[PDB]
C-alpha cells in the first residue's frame, strides 16, 4: 500500500459564509448527481477502492448504503456541536492513519491526470507537493449580487524557481503593508526567481506521516490552508544553526529516514549526487514541489457565480467520463421532441407539454411545465410545478416553486418551495423564494 | 539613407578619492597595467567596435595627459578614429560635463558614454540595432540601454562595493528597480510594481555591470533641468521613481560570451590583471603589441609564460606559470617567481621569492627577500633581510631599510606623513626614506 | 571531391566532428543534401569505428618542407588510429600551401584562444585556481603520410623536397 | 544506422507510469520508484545503483507473506521476474546487478523449509547486509592502500571521466602528505570531468582542465595514466566508456605507463574481439550544438539520409595496460583470468 | 561450424587451395552444395586480397604447452599477412589435441614424402642435379593467435598452460 485517502467534509470548507443558499453544502445534488460525486468518481478511476469520510450525522443520513459502488467507505460521524477546521480534524482520525495521505475537499470539479502530482512525489521523494491552476478570468453574466458593490481581495504572491518545479517563497498581501522582504541568504543560492500573483488553489496536498506527528503534538494550528503550509515553506530554508528541547520539537526532530543523498560515505557526492557539492542534501530535509496547470477545468464551490458557470459546462465532463448516460431519461415524456438541446438534460418522472423550447439547460425529477415554456440557460431540479406561458432564461429553480400563467423570468433564482405570481421577475433573485 | 556615424565621450577623471597614497604622482589613467598605459585598453576597444569620432574630458593633471595622448598611434593622419582634447578646471562631477556638452552641442545622435578604465572586447551591434528600433516604433519612451553580463555571484570580480540587484520584465528587457546592496542583509520591493503586469516580474542577483551605456541626446537635457544630479545612479533613481510621463523607460542587454570590467580599487586591480594575464580577454594578448610600440615586444611559451628581448636569466632560476617580463631586466640565481608582473628595467638579487607581487619600471629588489602580494611604485628599493607581509604599497622613491619585517596593511610614501621630522628608524629602519601613512 | 564522384556511383560517408568548434555538422548536412549517406559521430569514438572504414581523405592547412603536416586539432589520434590498421590516408591540397620552413619554432606553432570555449565565465570561484588550455592546431609527422592529390597529379612524401627547390629562390627563405 | 541496427534504442522522455494503477499495483511501489529515478538519470554509476537495488530488494524482502501452502523458496523467485523484468525495460542493466542477482537468487533458493518466516527474513536481511558491507567498502579500502605505494614527489598524474575510487584514492593520497597535480580530460557528450574538478578544487590539490582531442598536446609532461574500469572480460580485455582505448593508444605512443583499478566482484564471463556489437545506444538528440544562431542538426528527421551515432562503451586489448590493482593485489593485465576464477 | 551459423545470416567465404595436395577443392564444393557463397583461388595471392577480410577462421593439427601450432605448410604466412592489418585469427580445436611439448628439436617437427608431387619422374635428363625438398606441417609462434575456441568456451592463449597442469601428471611428460 502507499496512500490512505481523506476526504473531509465538515461543512461546505472554510467559507462557507458566502455561499449558503437552502441546504447543507455536502449534500447539494445541482448538477443533478451531488457533489460529493465526482471527487469519488475520480478516486474510483485511478484505482482507489477506500475512501475515509468525515461528516456529521444529517448529511451521513441514507449515506450508509445509497450506492453499492467498490468502495467500503469507513464515515465517521464528526459531532456537530462545533464547526472547527482541519488541524485538529486530522487529529481525531489519526489512529485509523497508516501510510502517507492524500488530503482532498469536497469541492473539486477537476479533471486533470492525478499521475503527474505522484510522480513528482515519488521522483524528488519531496515532503509536499500542491496543485494550482492560472488566475483564470472571472468573465461570465452578473451572479446578480446587488449588480455592484465589488470588494478587493487580498493577493497572494509564490516566487518559483526558474524551472517551475521548486517552491521557495509564497506570502498574503493581508500581513504585508507595502513591500515584500527576502531573506537575502536565499537568492545567494538561487539567482534568478519568479513571481506569480493571478493563482487558483485546488487544495489536494500530499503529506508525509511525519507532517501528522508533528502536526499532533501542536493544537496552535488551526487550518493546514494558512498556517501548516506557509510554515513549512519558511522552514524550508531556515537552516539549522540559524539566527533569529522546549521548542516543540521542531520537524527536522521527527526525520528518521534517508534521502536520495544520504546513503553512504561512498555515496558522498562526487557524482554519488548528480556530482554537485557534497553538503546539498544533508541538512536541507524539507522540500516542497508544485506543478502549476496552464489550462483545463478546476475550481472550488464557493462562489454565486460559480454555481452556474459550473453547470454551463459540466455535460461536456459528464459526457466525457460517462458514455452510457444520455440527457434524457427513460422516464421522459416530451410532446415537443424537435425544439430540444443536445446538451438539455432530463431526470426521471418529467411531465413535459407542447412547445418544449429547451435548450443549454438542466431538467430535473418530478419536474412537471406545461404548454408555451421555453427555457433557456437554466437549471431547475427536485419536483417543480409550472403552468402554461411561463419563459425561463437562467432563472434557476430550487424545489417545490409554482409558476403561473405568463410569468416570464430572467436571472432570477427561485427557492424554499415558494410559489411564484404571474407576469412577476426580477434581474436577480431578490428574495429568492 | 544611413544614420550619422558612431560616436563616443569619454570620461578621464576620477572625481573619488579612493587611490589616494598615490595619485598625488600619476593620475589614475596613466597606471601601468601589463606594462601598458590604462587608458589604452578603452580607445583601442572604442577603435575596435566601430566609433568614429571620440571626445576626451581631462580636469586633474591633464598636461601629462596631454603628453601621452599626443604621441600615441591614435593621432596619427592614418587613425580612422578622430581624437579631440577638451580641458578645463571647473569639472567636479560627471554631470557638469554632460551640461558643457549638451550647451556646446556636441551630439546629434544616439552615441556612447563611457569612463577611462574599461576592459573589455564587446561588439555592440546587436544592441545599437535594438534600440534604434526600439526607439523607431516608440516615440521617445526609452533613453538608454544599459549593459551587463551574467555571471555566478562568487565569481573573485564581484567587489562588496559595487553588486547590485535589479528587477526586470521577463517579455520585454525593461528596468523596474535597480538598487545597490551594500550593508544589507534583506531587501525590499515596492508592492506596486506587481499591480502592473501578471506573471512578468523576475528578481535577477546575477549581473555584472560594464559601466557601458548607449544614450539618446535627450539625456543630455535632463541634466540640466535638474540641476542636483551629479551622476549616473540620481539619474537612473530619479527616472525611477518619477513615473509620471515624458523619457520614463529604461532597458538593459545582458551578454553571456564576452567580457566587460572596470577597475576602481585594488581588489578589482589585481582580479583584472589575473584575468588579462590569463587570456580571458583575447583578441587582446600581451604578444599582440596592439600600442605599435617598439619597446613592447614578447615571445610566449609553455604554461604562459611571456618573455621580453634581451632580458637576461641566471642559473638555478624557476619561473612556474603566468609571469610578464619586461625589457632590460636582470635577474640573479635561484629564484621563484609565481603570478607576477615585472616592469622594464629592473635589477634583482639572488634567493628572491616572488608570489602574486607587482613591480613597476626601475625598480631594485636587494638578495634574501620574500614578498607576498604588493605593489611598488615607480623608482623604489628594498635592502637585505626584509619580509613585506600581504598588503603592502611603496610609493615613488621609496626606500625600506634592512633587518625589518612590516605588518599587514603597511602604506609607505615620501609625502608629509599626514598632512619636518626626520625618518623614524622604527619605521623604515636604518637609512629608510618615508613615513607610515597607517590610517 | 566526393560531390564529383557521387555522379557516378554510390558509397557511405562517416563524418568526425571536431568540438571546439562543431564544424562537422554543416558538412554532414552538405553532404546529405546532395544524396548520400552520411553518419555524424563524437571524437570519443574514432578508434572503436576504424576496423569498418576503408580510406581516409583530409585537408590541410599548410604543409611543411620534410612533408609534415599543420592540421587541425584531433588529426593526430585520427593519424595514428588508421596507422593502425594499415588503411591508406589521402591529403587533398592545392600548391599554394606549400611552405620552405622546418618545424624548429615550435611555441608560436599552436594558435591558443580565449578559455570561455570550454569552461563557462558562470563557474564561480572555482575559475580562480584551475588553468584552461584551448590549442587550435596540431602537428603530424610525415610517416603518416602515403599520397598527395595536387593540381598536377599525386606524389610520394619524399618528392615535395624537389618541388620546393623549383618554386623559391634559397636566398629569399628568410625574409 | 544498420551498423548497429541490432541493439534497441530507447527515449527519456517516455512516461511509463501514465498507465499504472494510482494506489499500488502488481509492481512494489519501491521498484517503481527506482525504475522512474533510473529512467530520470537521477543516480549514475557503476556501484551507486547496485547499493540502490539491494536496498529496494531488502525493503521488498520485509513486507512478504506465506501463501498457505506454498513453500516461500520458490514462491519468492518467480514473484520477483517480473520486477526485474520492468526494470530493464526502464534501463538496461550492468554486470555488477547482475552478480548480485545471481548472488541474491542462490541465497534464496539455498534456504530450507523447516524454518519459519521471520528467521528467514532476517536471515537473508542479515546475508544483504554482509555483502554490501564486505564486496564495496573494505575492498575499496584495501585497493587505496595498495595503490598509495606507487605515487612520489613532483608526478603528474592523468584521469578521464568520473569514478569514485580515483577521487578516494588522490584524496586519501594527498592527506597522507604527498604533493603533486592533476589533468582532467573530458568528453562532449555528457561532460562528466566537472564533478571530480570540483573534488579537487576543494580538496585543495592543484590542476587542470581540457578536452579530449588535445590529449596529444600535453601528454610530454605526464609521468601516470590512473584509470577505472566498468568490467573485466574473460580473456582480460576491459570494458570502460567510450574513449578510454584512444588514451591507452597515445600514451602507449608517447612511453606513458597505464594503471587499472577495479573490483573483483565485477568479473564477467564473456568473450569479445573488438569494440563493437555488444553495447549500448543512447538518444541522438544530445548531439545537438548550442552555438548562437548557428543550430545545425535541428529537426534532422527531414533529412533521409541523415544519421546520429551515440556508443557508450569500448572494449580495450591486454596489450595497452601494465598493471591491474585488485583488493589481493597487484597483478599484469594478461594474468587475470587465472587468478579471478581459479578458485572455481 | 560455419554449416550451424548458415542457418540464419548470409555471409561469403573465401578459401585457398593449399597446394599440392589440393584439398580445399572439396570443401569448396561441400559448402557450395549447403547454399554459401564461395569462392577459390590459388596460394600466391593470399596477400594480395587479404585488404578486404573481416576474421580469418582456421584448425590445428596440435597444440604445444606455450601456445605455438603445427599447421598445414600454408598457415605461416596467412598469420603474418592478417598481423599486417590487426585481423583477428580464431583456431577451432578439441581438448585432446593439446600436448605438454615444448618446440627444442625441430628434426621430428616437419614430415617430408617423396619429391613426386612436386617434380614429375618424366624429367630425367636433369633429374641427377636437382634436389627436392617437401614439407608438410609448419611451426607457428604464439604472438600471432587471438583466440582459442574448444568445448569449454573462448580463452587466452596465455590461459594454456593452466590447462596443461590440471590434464597431466608431470611426470609422464616424458614417457
Amino acid at each position: 500500500m502507499e496512500f490512505q485517502a481523506v476526504v473531509m467534509a465538515v461543512g461546505g470548507g472554510s467559507r462557507m459564509t458566502d455561499l449558503t443558499s437552502s441546504i447543507p453544502k455536502p449534500l447539494l445534488p445541482v448538477g443533478n448527481k451531488p457533489l460529493i460525486w465526482y471527487p469519488l468518481n475520480l478516486l474510483e478511476r485511478v484505482g482507489f477502492e477506500e475512501v475515509i469520510v468525515v461528516t456529521t450525522r444529517d448529511v451521513q443520513k441514507a449515506l450508509c448504503a445509497e450506492f453499492k459502488m467498490k468502495m467500503k467507505p469507513d464515515i465517521v460521524c464528526i459531532p456537530d456541536d462545533a464547526d472547527m477546521g482541519t488541524a485538529d480534524s486530522l487529529r481525531y482520525i489519526y489512529p485509523k492513519l497508516k501510510t502517507d495521505v492524500l488530503v482532498l475537499s469536497c469541492d473539486l470539479i477537476t479533471d486533470v491526470a492525478l499521475h503527474e502530482v505522484v510522480d513528482l512525489f515519488r521522483a524528488y521523494d519531496a515532503s509536499l507537493a500542491m496543485l494550482m491552476r492560472k488566475g483564470q478570468d472571472s468573465i461570465e453574466p452578473v451572479p446578480g449580487q446587488k449588480g455592484k458593490k465589488k470588494a478587493v481581495e487580498q493577493r497572494d504572491f509564490i516566487g518559483v524557481d526558474s524551472t517551475g518545479k521548486r517552491l521557495l517563497f509564497m506570502a498574503n498581501e493581508a500581513d504585508l503593508d507595502e513591500e515584500l522582504v527576502i531573506k537575502g541568504s536565499i537568492l545567494q543560492k538561487h539567482p534568478r526567481i519568479r513571481f506569480h500573483t493571478g493563482l487558483v488553489d485546488a487544495h489536494l496536498y500530499c503529506l508525509k506521516k511525519y507532517i501528522v506527528d508533528f502536526l499532533m503534538e501542536n493544537g496552535s494550528i488551526t487550518s493546514i490552508r494558512s498556517e501548516l503550509i506557509p510554515y513549512l515553506v519558511r522552514k524550508q530554508f531556515s537552516s539549522a544553526s540559524s539566527q533569529q528541547e522546549l521548542k516543540s520539537l521542531d520537524i527536522y526532530s521527527f526525520i528518521k529516514e534517508a534521502n536520495t543523498l544520504n546513503l553512504a560515505p561512498y555515496d558522498a557526492c562526487w557524482n554519488a549526487c548528480r556530482g554537485d557539492r557534497w553538503e546539498d542534501l544533508s541538512r536541507s530535509q524539507v522540500r516542497c514541489y508544485v506543478h502549476i496547470m496552464k489550462e483545463g477545468l478546476c475550481s472550488r464551490v464557493s462562489t454565486l457565480g460559480l454555481y452556474m458557470e459550473a453547470n454551463r459546462q459540466v455535460p461536456k465532463l459528464l459526457s466525457a467520463l460517462c458514455p452510457e448516460e444520455p440527457p434524457v431519461h427513460s422516464s421522459a415524456q416530451i410532446v415537443s421532441k424537435h425544439l430540444v438541446g443536445v446538451d438539455s438534460l432530463i431526470g426521471p418522472e418529467t411531465q413535459i407539454g407542447e412547445k418544449s423550447s429547451i435548450k443549454r439547460s438542466v431538467i430535473g425529477s418530478s419536474c412537471l411545465i406545461k404548454d408555451r415554456v421555453t427555457i433557456t440557460n437554466c437549471l431547475l431540479m427536485n419536483s417543480v410545478t409550472v403552468e402554461e406561458g411561463s419563459n425561463i432564461q437562467g432563472s434557476v429553480i430550487c424545489n417545490n416553486a409554482v409558476i403561473e400563467k405568463g410569468a416570464d423570468i430572467k436571472d432570477c433564482l427561485i427557492g424554499s418551495g415558494q410559489r411564484i405570481e404571474a407576469k412577476a421577475k426580477r434581474v436577480n433573485e431578490v428574495i429568492v423564494g | 539613407e544611413p544614420p550619422p556615424p558612431l560616436q563616443a565621450v569619454l570620461v578621464a577623471d576620477s572625481f573619488d578619492r579612493r587611490f589616494f597614497p598615490i595619485s598625488k604622482d600619476q593620475p589614475r589613467v596613466l597606471l601601468p597595467l601589463a606594462n601598458v598605459a590604462l587608458i589604452d585598453y578603452t580607445l583601442e576597444f572604442l577603435t575596435a567596435t566601430g566609433v568614429q569620432e571620440t571626445f576626451v574630458f581631462c580636469c586633474w593633471k591633464a598636461a601629462q595627459i596631454k603628453e601621452h595622448l599626443l604621441k600615441s598611434k591614435w593621432c596619427r593622419p592614418t587613425s580612422l578614429n578622430v581624437v579631440r582634447i577638451i580641458t578645463s578646471e571647473l569639472y567636479r562631477s560627471l554631470g557638469d560635463v554632460l551640461r558643457d556638452v549638451d550647451a556646446k552641442a556636441l551630439v546629434r545622435s544616439d552615441f556612447l558614454l563611457v569612463y577611462g578604465d574599461v576592459i573589455s572586447n564587446i561588439n555592440i551591434t546587436r544592441a545599437l540595432e535594438e534600440h534604434r528600433l526600439r526607439r523607431k516604433l516608440e516615440k521617445n519612451v526609452s533613453v538608454m540601454t544599459m549593459i551587463f553580463k551574467e555571471s555566478s555571484p562568487s565569481h573573485p570580480t564581484r567587489c562588496h562595493e559595487d553588486n547590485v540587484v535589479v528587477a526586470v520584465d521577463s517579455t520585454t528587457n525593461r528596468v523596474l528597480h535597480f538598487q545597490k546592496t551594500q550593508g544589507l542583509r534583506r531587501f525590499a520591493f515596492p508592492l506596486s510594481l506587481f499591480q502592473g503586469s501578471s506573471d512578468g516580474v523576475e528578481v535577477r542577483y546575477d549581473l555584472l555591470d560594464c559601466h557601458i551605456s548607449i544614450c539618446s541626446p535627450q539625456v543630455a537635457q535632463l541634466f540640466t533641468d535638474n540641476f542636483d544630479y551629479q551622476t549616473r545612479d540620481d539619474f537612473v533613481r530619479g527616472l525611477l521613481v518619477n513615473e509620471e510621463i515624458l523619457g520614463n523607460q529604461i532597458h538593459m542587454h545582458v551578454t553571456a560570451k564576452e567580457y566587460g570590467a572596470r577597475v576602481s580599487n585594488l581588489h578589482m586591480y589585481s582580479a583584472v590583471c589575473a584575468d588579462v594575464i590569463r587570456r580571458w580577454v583575447y583578441p587582446l594578448t600581451p604578444e599582440a603589441n596592439f600600442t605599435d610600440s617598439t619597446t613592447q615586444s614578447c615571445t610566449h611559451s609553455r604554461h604562459n609564460i611571456y618573455r621580453g628581448p634581451e632580458v637576461s636569466l641566471g642559473h638555478g632560476s624557476i619561473l612556474e606559470e603566468n609571469v610578464l617580463l619586461g625589457s632590460g631586466t636582470v635577474i640573479g640565481s635561484n629564484c621563484f617567481i609565481t603570478n607576477s608582473v615585472i616592469g622594464p628595467g629592473c635589477h634583482i638579487g639572488d634567493n628572491v621569492v616572488l608570489d602574486q607581487t607587482y613591480l613597476w619600471q626601475g625598480v631594485r629588489v636587494a638578495a634574501g627577500a620574500q614578498i607576498h602580494q604588493s605593489l611598488l611604485c615607480d623608482n623604489a628599493e628594498v635592502k637585505e633581510r626584509v619580509t613585506l607581509k600581504p598588503r603592502s604599497v611603496l610609493t615613488s622613491q621609496v626606500v625600506v631599510g634592512p633587518n625589518i619585517t612590516l605588518p599587514e596593511g603597511s602604506v609607505i610614501s615620501l609625502h608629509p606623513p599626514d598632512a619636518m621630522k626626520g625618518y623614524n628608524p622604527a619605521e623604515v629602519g636604518a637609512a629608510g626614506k618615508g613615513y607610515l601613512w597607517k590610517a | 571531391f566526393l560531390k564529383e564522384a557521387a555522379r557516378k556511383r554510390k558509397f557511405h560517408v562517416i563524418v568526425a566532428e571536431c568540438a571546439p568548434f562543431c564544424q562537422g555538422h554543416e558538412m554532414a548536412v552538405n553532404l546529405s543534401k546532395a544524396g548520400i549517406e552520411t553518419t555524424v559521430m563524437t571524437d570519443a569514438a574514432i578508434f572503436a569505428v576504424m576496423s569498418r572504414v576503408n580510406k581516409v581523405i583530409i585537408g590541410t592547412k599548410t604543409i611543411l618542407a620534410n612533408g609534415a603536416l599543420r592540421a587541425v586539432t584531433g588529426t593526430h589520434t585520427l593519424a595514428l588510429a588508421a596507422k593502425h590498421h594499415s588503411t591508406p590516408l589521402i591529403v587533398c591540397a592545392p600548391m599554394f600551401k606549400l611552405s620552405p620552413q622546418f618545424p624548429n619554432e615550435e611555441d608560436s606553432f599552436h594558435k591558443f584562444v580565449a578559455p570561455e570555449e570550454v569552461l563557462p565565465f558562470t563557474e564561480g570561484d572555482i575559475l580562480e585556481k584551475v588553468s584552461v588550455h584551448c590549442p587550435v592546431f596540431d602537428y603530424v609527422p610525415p610517416e603518416l603520410i602515403t599520397l598527395f592529390i595536387s593540381n598536377i597529379g599525386g606524389n610520394a612524401p619524399s618528392y615535395i623536397y624537389r618541388l620546393m627547390s623549383e618554386l623559391y629562390h634559397p636566398d629569399d627563405h628568410v625574409l | 544506422v544498420s551498423l548497429f541496427s541490432h541493439l534497441p534504442q530507447y527515449s527519456r522522455q517516455n512516461s511509463l507510469t501514465q498507465f499504472m494503477s494510482i494506489p499500488s499495483s502488481v509492481i512494489h511501489p519501491a521498484m517503481v520508484r527506482l525504475g522512474l529515478q533510473y529512467s530520470q538519470g537521477l543516480v549514475s554509476g557503476s556501484n551507486a545503483r547496485c547499493i540502490a537495488l539491494l536496498r529496494a530488494l531488502q525493503q521488498v524482502i520485509q513486507d512478504y507473506t506465506t501463501p498457505p501452502n506454498e513453500e516461500l523458496s520458490r514462491d519468492l523467485v518467480n514473484k520477483l521476474k517480473p520486477y526485474m523484468s520492468f526494470l530493464t525495460q526502464c534501463r538496461p542493466l550492468s554486470a555488477s546487478m547482475h552478480n548480485a542477482i545471481k548472488f541474491l537468487n542462490k541465497e534464496i533458493t539455498s534456504v530450507g523449509s523447516s524454518k519459519r518466516e521471520e528467521e528467514a527474513k532476517s536471515e537473508l536481511r542479515a546475508a544483504i547486509d554482509r555483502y554490501v558491507q564486505e564486496k564495496i567498502v573494505l575492498a575499496a579500502q584495501a585497493i587505496s592502500r595498495f595503490a598509495y605505494q606507487k605515487i612520489s614527489n613532483g608526478d603528474v598524474i592523468l584521469v578521464y571521466g568520473c569514478s569514485s575510487l580515483v577521487s578516494r584514492i588522490l584524496q586519501e593520497a594527498w592527506t597522507e602528505g604527498r604533493r603533486f597535480r592533476v589533468v582532467v580530460v573530458d568528453s562532449r557528450p555528457w561532460l562528466e570531468g566537472r564533478h571530480t574538478l570540483r573534488s579537487l578544487v576543494h580538496a585543495g590539490v592543484p590542476a587542470s582542465y581540457l578536452l579530449i582531442p588535445a590529449a596529444s598536446y600535453v601528454l610530454p609532461e605526464v609521468s601516470k595514466v590512473l584509470l577505472g574500469a566498468h568490467a573485466l572480460l574473460a580473456n582480460g580485455s576491459v570494458m570502460s566508456r567510450v574513449g578510454t582505448a584512444q588514451l591507452a593508444l597515445v600514451a602507449r605512443a608517447h612511453n606513458v605507463p597505464v594503471l587499472v583499478c577495479c573490483e573483483t566482484y565485477k568479473f564477467c564471463e564473456r568473450v569479445q574481439t573488438d569494440a563493437f556489437v555488444s553495447n549500448e545506444l543512447d538518444d541522438p538528440d544530445d548531439l545537438q550544438c548550442k552555438r548562437g544562431e548557428h543550430v545545425a542538426l535541428a529537426n534532422w528527421q527531414n533529412h533521409a539520409s541523415l544519421r546520429l551515432l551515440n556508443l557508450v562503451y569500448d572494449v580495450t586489448p591486454p596489450e595497452l595496460v601494465d598493471l591491474v590493482i585488485t583488493e589481493l593485489g597487484m597483478i599484469p593485465c594478461s594474468s587475470v583470468p587465472v587468478v579471478l576464477r581459479v578458485k572455481s
